[PDB]
RNA sequence: UUGUUACGGACGGGAAGAGGAGACGUCGCGACCCUCGCAGUCGUUCUUGACUGGUCGCUUGAUGUUUCUUCUUCCCGUUC
């Protein structure tokens, strides 16, 4: 039904996300929720090209995820 | 920075948490409650601002924080 | 349901401060709560100053909600 | 007597106009089809950025959010 | 180099021996290997540790010989290392079920699976 | 589905300050849960009259000051 | 059951038939978004929200201060591009 | 014993320091009375994990060792050491609140580290120590080190600064 | 006392002028008469004007104005 | 375990005085009291320490010490805290 | 109970000379002031309910909105 569905499934992989600041920032999703609330444990930052000011971990809130990338080069959904 | 490998915020309950707004407004206070739209209850806050250089300070509230213009937390120290 | 909006109904009878998504940072006593967020307000400040006497505001556009000290433990929690 | 979706059924197979709140470009087209929802379909499709034509698009799709108003 | 630190950091105490697991999650690779198995060889010759070398282990001769060195003091958790070691000859089955049987000799639902199989190749 | 408190500022005079620097103001007429404030007056800012009574949308509805306490 | 399974149906008869169309038969897409931005992909995947998933994704976009117009790129492939973000989308021949 | 990551690891970093800040780090069993005799060594343990309040008093640490970002120890204490001389590049904007008291701070040329504190150190305090008791020695901070507000508790007045 | 509900209704019986009021632009204000019925705050509304007021006439038919973007209804 | 102060500068402020409080008190022991729970200011102070070894340390140490001008008089409290 | 899934040239700072400034608030360095103490004020009754660092300089303290329109000389650090 949904596509959010899909997300869930991933788990343990590197996924590059542009928010609304505007900064390009690789990460393990970990649990992913229905409300996509991600959870990054490496990741890269650039406070407000990208300059670096990264920290290791942070809570994402899901209206911020615009965009995804990099999980696997593969598409499955429906079980 | 000292953050064990956390899985939910039931898990994180009662942390020291940075805490970030749609404007660009940063904070910092101890997660103290849940709710369906993280509306996450800061022990005490410390607000910040930063012009559109440099990081300010102010500290007037204890709050309750809306869900709705939050970016994304980030653990301080346990 | 939500811990913050019955943390809220408790703390009812206190002094409150506020802010907006303008910035606007209001502070007097709390006269309502209900499960969406609107509060109303009596001998309110307002420091964006002026001194105003009633205010009543809408739940979605608020940034945080500021809690005085002592209901920090007890009697919400367990 | 004449309700929206009524009006918005009606207007399908004719010339409508739109128009958006950011970057404020007026799309001209003829309507598909809508849902309930008020997402909207259109042919022909002319990208008028005030006045002046970017491109003839042709069939396309635009989501209800950002629509500011439906006109002839 | 960051390993004679660990190295001597290690020696100059024993000291709850995941000491031992700051030298292995550091490089973890080989070089963790390597001081894994000195601090299986020279202290610790417990279940947990032997499997976490195991792990550092974990393409069937490596298993085997992680297979006999987890033969090798093992006490407490020895049925579980039995069916873990039935489970890695099962891809000399029955040499290492035999070898099951030595190290823990309870031990009937475990058999039932090497007598499902030889049900299951007739 | 919670009702706002709006029946304590009925039949009193309201100084309005909606979303985008705009200062509205009007007696209090009818209210409901989604705050489409029903209310019968309107004056724009200094000041000039631009009809009567205005019904309002919810969401553009952010701060309210009453008048008469 | 059947209130979610009629709504099944209701892509390809309303407005998002041409996006279901076009993931069937993948063919290159102009995707716009709020901030001044252009985006050129392939369809493969589609939900209720709009929540797309697609190939080859060309970025065109400008981060030029002062009225100076840049037309920056990068390839990017495989994403997944939430609806609230996406305003048009239309199949090219 | 010597300052090591493994003591860092022990250490207790439960107990905030409520003035300011979070995490108010211990090093080693207990900071007071570790006996770290030499420099700060292994400070890329902690990483920069919270003002800080790294309480490292009661210890017989020859130099001031720091080792992290702009913000990750504000209120470094460091009383009843043996402090010689505190030259260092990578605590630049941080330390500003230095309890360095019962230092062994011998002479004012031992303070020229601190000194020229424009962009040398961007904030310091000093006090309790030998070079205080020298002639003409507040005097001589305030002309080197213009950042230090309260020097030995009191106030660098304006008065003081024209003099010096 | 006059609930919204009811209000659309009434409007809907009577046809009275109207200036309603947009989000993005302060200046440009649409005036026309509402018509239809619907739960929502999306109405129906014919002989738009749109008039740019003071901090003129742009071309426009029958409009029908989206329920997120009304600022302002008036009788 | 409390150090009751007086005798000190009422005209330093109420954060910058607890803060100059604490860095005084590290070197005895760890202090355990963030702020200031009376808000009079001019030497009324209450020091609250983890250890009354360290308490008492600092009440034989800091006994008529300079701090922002004036001389501290250190003593022991008569009440316990409300902390302790 | 817990989880998951599905529904020499550059740069910076400070000072001087020649052709950044005004509002609104929000926290600080001094004090001639206030105030006087170990866990504040008042109502009512023999023990309980309510309400909570201020003011003045800065003799060039910090900081977010909101309108308008740089060169020369010396001193100190970094880089080649």
């Amino acid at each position: 039904m949904k596509l959010v569905n899909f997300l869930k499934k991933l788990r343990n992989e590197q996924v590059t996300i542009e928010l609304k600041n505007g900064t390009t920032v690789w990460g393990t999703l970990q649990s992913v929720s229905p409300q996509m609330n991600a959870i990054l444990t490496d990741v890269k930052l650039t406070l407000p090209s990208d300059n670096i000011a990264s920290l290791q971990y942070i809570n994402i809130r899901g209206n911020t995820i615009r965009q995804i990338i990099l999980p696997d080069s593969l598409n499955l959904d429906s079980l | 920075i000292q953050v064990a490998h956390s899985s939910r915020l039931a898990n994180l309950i009662d942390y020291k948490l940075r805490v970030l707004t749609q404007d660009g407004r940063v904070y910092i206070g101890q997660l103290m409650a849940f709710d369906k739209h993280m509306n996450l209850v800061l022990n005490e806050c410390i607000e910040e601002r930063v012009p559109k250089i440099k990081v300010e300070k102010r500290v007037l509230g204890l709050t309750i924080l809306r869900g709705e213009q939050i970016l994304s937390t980030v653990v301080e120290d346990k | 349901n939500g811990i913050p909006v019955k943390l809220l109904n408790e703390a009812q009878g206190h002094i409150v401060s506020l802010e907006l998504t303008t910035g606007a940072t209001y502070r007097g006593k709390l006269v309502e709560s209900e499960d969406s967020m609107n509060v109303q307000l009596r001998d309110v400040i307002a420091t964006e100053v002026t001194h105003m006497d009633q205010i009543f505001v809408r739940g979605s556009q608020i940034k945080f909600i500021v809690v005085p000290d002592l209901l920090k433990n007890a009697p919400l929690f367990k | 007597p004449v309700n929206p979706k009524p009006f918005l059924k009606g207007l399908v197979n004719h010339r409508v106009g739109v128009k958006l709140k950011f970057n404020s470009t007026e799309y001209r087209g003829t309507l598909v089809s809508t849902d309930n929802y008020f997402n909207l379909q259109l042919n022909e499709a002319e990208e008028f950025v005030a006045g002046v034509s970017h491109g003839t698009l042709g069939e396309i799709f635009i989501r209800c959010n950002n629509v500011l108003y439906i006109r002839e | 180099d960051e390993d004679v630190a660990f190295e001597y950091e290690i020696q100059k105490t024993p000291q709850n021996i995941l000491t031992w697991k700051r030298y292995i999650e550091y490089w973890k690779d080989k070089q963790i290997r390597w001081l894994y198995e000195r601090f299986c060889s020279q202290f610790v010759t417990d279940t947990s540790i032997w499997e976490d070398y195991i792990r550092w282990e974990s393409e069937t001769s490596r298993i085997f010989w992680l297979f006999q060195r987890c033969l090798k003091s093992c006490v407490r958790d020895c049925d579980r290392i039995c069916l873990s070691y039935l489970e890695l000859a099962i891809e000399m089955i029955r040499h290492a079920l035999a070898s099951s049987l030595m190290k823990m000799e309870m031990h009937r639902k475990v058999w039932d699976p090497v007598i499902k199989f030889v049900e299951e190749k007739v | 589905v919670s009702t706002p408190e709006l029946k304590k500022y009925m039949d009193k005079k309201i100084l309005l300050n909606i979303n985008g620097s705009r200062k509205v103001a009007g007696i209090l007429r009818g209210y409901d849960i989604f705050l489409n404030v029903v209310l019968d007056d309107a004056m724009e800012i200094n000041n000039h009259q631009l009809g009567l009574q205005t019904v309002i949308r919810g969401n553009s509805i952010i701060s309210l000051e009453a008048l008469d306490a | 059951a059947e209130l979610e399974e009629l709504e099944e149906f209701e892509f390809k008869h309303g407005p998002m038939s041409l996006i279901n169309d076009a993931m069937v038969t993948r063919t290159p897409v102009i995707i716009s978004l709020r901030n001044n931005h252009k985006i050129i992909a392939r369809v493969k995947a589609f939900d209720r929200h709009c929540n797309m998933v697609l190939e080859n994704v060309k970025e065109l976009w400008t981060e030029k201060k002062g009225k100076n117009v840049i037309n920056r790129e990068r390839f990017i492939s495989k994403l997944f591009l939430r609806g609230d973000s996406v305003i048009v989308v239309l199949k090219t021949p | 014993m010597k300052f090591t990551p493994s003591i860092v690891i022990d250490a207790p970093q439960y107990y905030v320091d409520h003035f300011n800040g979070k995490y108010n780090v211990d090093k080693c069993v207990i900071l007071r009375d570790l006996q770290l005799e030499t420099d700060s060594e292994s400070m890329p343990s902690s990483l920069k994990h919270l003002t800080h309040i790294l309480d490292l008093t009661n210890n017989d640490l020859i130099m001031i060792p720091d080792l992290s970002r702009r913000d990750d120890i504000h209120t470094l204490l460091l009383g009843r050491n043996n402090i010689v001389e505190v030259d260092g590049r990578l605590l630049p904007m941080n330390v500003q609140n230095l309890t360095l008291s019962n230092n062994s701070i011998r002479r004012f040329e031992d303070l020229q580290r601190l000194r020229r504190a424009p962009r040398t150190l961007k904030n310091l305090t000093l006090i309790g120590n030998q070079v205080c008791h020298l002639a003409n020695y507040r005097e001589h901070v305030l002309r080197l080190v213009p950042h230090l507000e309260t020097l030995d508790f009191q106030n660098v007045t304006a008065e003081e600064r024209k003099s010096a | 006392m006059v609930p919204p509900i009811n209000c659309i209704f009434n409007f809907l019986q009577q046809q009275t002028p109207v200036t309603i009021w947009l989000f993005e632009q302060i200046g440009i204000r649409i005036k026309g008469k509402i018509v239809g019925f619907d739960e929502f705050m999306n109405v129906v509304i014919d002989e738009a004007v749109e008039i740019p007021v003071n901090s003129k006439g742009t071309p426009l038919g029958k409009i029908l104005l989206k329920g997120d973007n009304i600022t302002l209804i008036t009788s | 375990n409390t150090l009751y102060v007086s005798q000190l500068n009422e005209k330093i402020n109420m954060q910058r005085l607890r803060v100059n409080l604490f860095l005084l008190f590290a070197t005895f022991g760890e202090v355990l009291k963030v702020s200031m729970n009376f808000k009079k200011q001019r030497g009324q102070a209450f020091i609250t320490m983890r250890t009354i070894d360290q308490a008492s340390l600092a009440q034989i140490s800091l006994n008529g010490e300079r701090f922002f001008g004036k001389p501290l008089k250190v003593e022991f409290s008569k009440s316990e805290t409300k902390t302790l």
